[PDB]
């Protein structure tokens, strides 16, 4: 089960086509994770859901409502 | 300057030239071997951490609408070109090209490749045309160009009118003005020398270090 | 309403904080750090470095002065650099954490005592209020941020034709919802009936770009009409 | 570089996610928006002013 990147030889992974976020760094664009019965996949980096904006001329879109959001930021 | 070449120098295969009789040698000596391999790892884990903080700063990828109608304005050079192999656009075409051993020495290929970087510059160049700063806040709203940059004039002081009134003009501009960038990158490249210097220290740094392998 | 989601907020806090502890990693790192340094430094010291034993006593004892100078020499140059390596790691380290420090200083200063313009400076969204709570060598902010919520399609135009007169925003948006136009302040939806208070003149329609024909309201003139 | 970089992630949302009123954090003159173009390790910025 030897799948060949440019990171080097990576062996006991099954390589996939389709992509996800980020779990674990090989390099080269290439992350790994466990994944369903469950085993070891190798993965091209998903960088994140696509999303055209319905851009026109004379078209503008405004907010009718808000979320209070609070976050945590460590120093 | 975002990040510099991850490189992993192997304490003991550079010490020692897979000599058991030099290895064992060097065992005396404690963990030294150890801390020095440790601490140069954390260079390169730190190192993918950069572009992280640069770039992935988007939580999605917004793709710019097909037709280009954007007040008259003329992003053409900076929008990704699909035509070339790598999706880069014109300016960033212009800069790869300016930039320019077995002792156990190794160096590791970063975590985003460079055809994935283009991506969020060409996110963060779409958000920022048909979004101003609003993407950045939350969800991206969609506002037409022409009024998004009489927005960014009532920022610094200068009233709407201004802009509307002038619309033609400040095009023309601004389309020249990304034009002057152009030959500028170009044709000199004293104005990239900062990246440059990153890759001339630290590639003269590894020499060094090879070469005081040929000292007494 | 806010004081709902606000109320709710700090409660999410709470249960990120109570049950996961992936949050405090950056802090956990700096005390892992400095500890397996120090263990490493410690452990240097039972390392013979190139001499007969690693402990001082064997070599003092059973050795007299002539042969153990050239021993111990080797212990100490051992140690020594064994000692100046850690100190380079501290300084080194010293210099990443002060830069931390600032940084948090200046958030303390720019986010907690003062509302902050500076966007992604404090959070993501726009900027409310922040508050700080200690915590072992730190400190973690609680970044209290407005976040556009529904978002909602309007079609929009430049400026309004009324006389010949071209008007322009005070401040706001003009949009329409297809079937009539308003004003409405640019990040939540409040439309109101467009009105000479809400709008500046200036020039005349034919050099402004995409205007469009419409009505505008003067407080003024029915006043003098009755 | 560690340090050149959160000066650029500073820059990057400071200066083109949004309007700043620094002076000349983004470029001489008053500031519109800003570009970001990727480079060999390493971003450049086109500041509009
Ligand atoms: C703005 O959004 C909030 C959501 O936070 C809405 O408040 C909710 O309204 C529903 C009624 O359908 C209630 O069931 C929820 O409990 C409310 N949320 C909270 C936190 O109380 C609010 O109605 C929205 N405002 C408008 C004008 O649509
Ligand atoms: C935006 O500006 C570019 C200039 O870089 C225009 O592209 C040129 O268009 C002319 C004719 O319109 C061609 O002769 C050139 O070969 C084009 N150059 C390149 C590099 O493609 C582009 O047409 C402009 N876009 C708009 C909408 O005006
Ligand atoms: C756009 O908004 C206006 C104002 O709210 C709407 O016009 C009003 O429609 C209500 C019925 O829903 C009538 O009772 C009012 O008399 C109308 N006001 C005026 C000044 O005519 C209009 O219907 C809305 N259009 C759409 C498509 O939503
Ligand atoms: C807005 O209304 C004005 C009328 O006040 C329109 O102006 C007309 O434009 C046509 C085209 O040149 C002329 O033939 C007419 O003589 C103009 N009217 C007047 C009274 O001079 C204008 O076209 C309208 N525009 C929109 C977008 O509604
Ligand atoms: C990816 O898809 C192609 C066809 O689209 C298929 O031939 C290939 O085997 C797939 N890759 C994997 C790892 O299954
Ligand atoms: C606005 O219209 C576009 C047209 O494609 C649509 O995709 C978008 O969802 C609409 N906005 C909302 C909030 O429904
Ligand atoms: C907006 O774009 C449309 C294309 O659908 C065009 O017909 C119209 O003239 C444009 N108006 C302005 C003000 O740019």
């Amino acid at each position: 089960n030897v799948f060949q990147t440019r990171a080097g030889c990576l062996i006991g992974a099954e390589h996939v086509n389709n992509s996800y976020e980020c779990d674990i760094p090989i390099g080269a664009g290439i992350c790994a994770s466990y994944q369903t019965s469950q085993s070891i996949i190798a993965y091209t980096m998903s960088l994140g859901a696509e999303n055209s904006v319905a851009y026109s001329n004379n078209s503008i879109a405004i907010p009718t409502n808000f979320t209070i959001s609070v976050t945590t930021e460590i120093l | 300057p975002v990040s510099m070449t991850k490189t992993s120098v192997d304490c003991t295969m550079y010490i020692c030239g897979d000599s058991t009789e030099c290895s064992n040698l060097l065992l005396q000596y404690g963990s030294f071997c150890t801390q020095l391999n440790r601490a140069l790892t954390g260079i390169a884990v730190e190192q993918d951490k950069n572009t992280q903080e640069v770039f992935a700063q988007v939580k999605q990828i917004y793709k710019t609408p097909p037709i280009k109608d954007f007040g008259g304005f003329n992003f053409s050079q900076i929008l990704p070109d699909p035509s070339k192999p790598s999706k880069r656009s014109f300016i960033e075409d212009l800069l790869f090209n300016k930039v320019t051993k077995f002792n156990g020495l190794t160096v590791l290929p970063p975590l985003l490749t460079d055809e994935m970087i283009a991506q969020y510059t060409s996110a963060l160049l779409a958000g920022t045309i048909t979004s101003g700063w609003t993407f950045g806040a939350g969800a991206a709203l969609q506002i037409p160009f022409a009024m998004q940059m009489a927005y960014r004039f009532n920022g610094i002081g200068v009233t709407q009118n201004v802009l509307y009134e002038n619309q033609k003009l400040i095009a023309n501009q601004f389309n020249s003005a990304i034009g002057k960038i152009q030959d500028s990158l170009s044709s000199t490249a004293s104005a990239l020398g900062k990246l440059q210097d990153v890759v001339n220290q630290n590639a003269q740094a590894l020499n060094t270090l090879v070469k005081q392998l040929s000292s007494n | 309403l806010i004081a709902n989601q606000f109320n709710s907020a700090i409660g999410k806090i709470q249960d990120s904080l109570s049950s996961t502890a992936s949050a405090l990693g950056k802090l956990q790192d700096v005390v892992n750090q400095n500890a397996q340094a120090l263990n490493t430094l410690v452990k240097q010291l039972s390392s013979n470095f190139g001499a007969i034993s690693s402990v001082l006593n064997d070599i003092l004892s059973r050795l007299d002065p002539p042969e153990a100078e050239v021993q111990i020499d080797r212990l100490i140059t051992g140690r020594l650099q064994s000692l100046q390596t850690y100190v380079t790691q501290q300084l080194i380290r010293a210099a990443e954490i002060r830069a931390s420090a600032n940084l948090a200083a200046t958030k303390m200063s720019e986010c907690v005592l003062g509302q902050s313009k500076r966007v992604d400076f404090c959070g993501k969204g726009y900027h409310l209020m922040s508050f700080p709570q200690s915590a072992p060598h730190g400190v973690v902010f609680l970044h209290v941020t407005y976040v556009p919520a529904q978002e909602k399609n309007f079609t929009t135009a430049p400026a309004i034709c009324h006389d010949g007169k071209a008007h322009f925003p005070r401040e706001g948006v003009f949009v329409s919802n297809g079937t009539h136009w308003f004003v409405t302040q640019r990040n939540f939806y409040e439309p109101q009936i467009i009105t000479t208070d809400n709008t500046f003149v200036s020039g005349n329609c034919d050099v402004v770009i995409g205007i469009v024909n419409n009505t505008v309201y003067d407080p003024l003139q029915p006043e003098l009409d009755s």
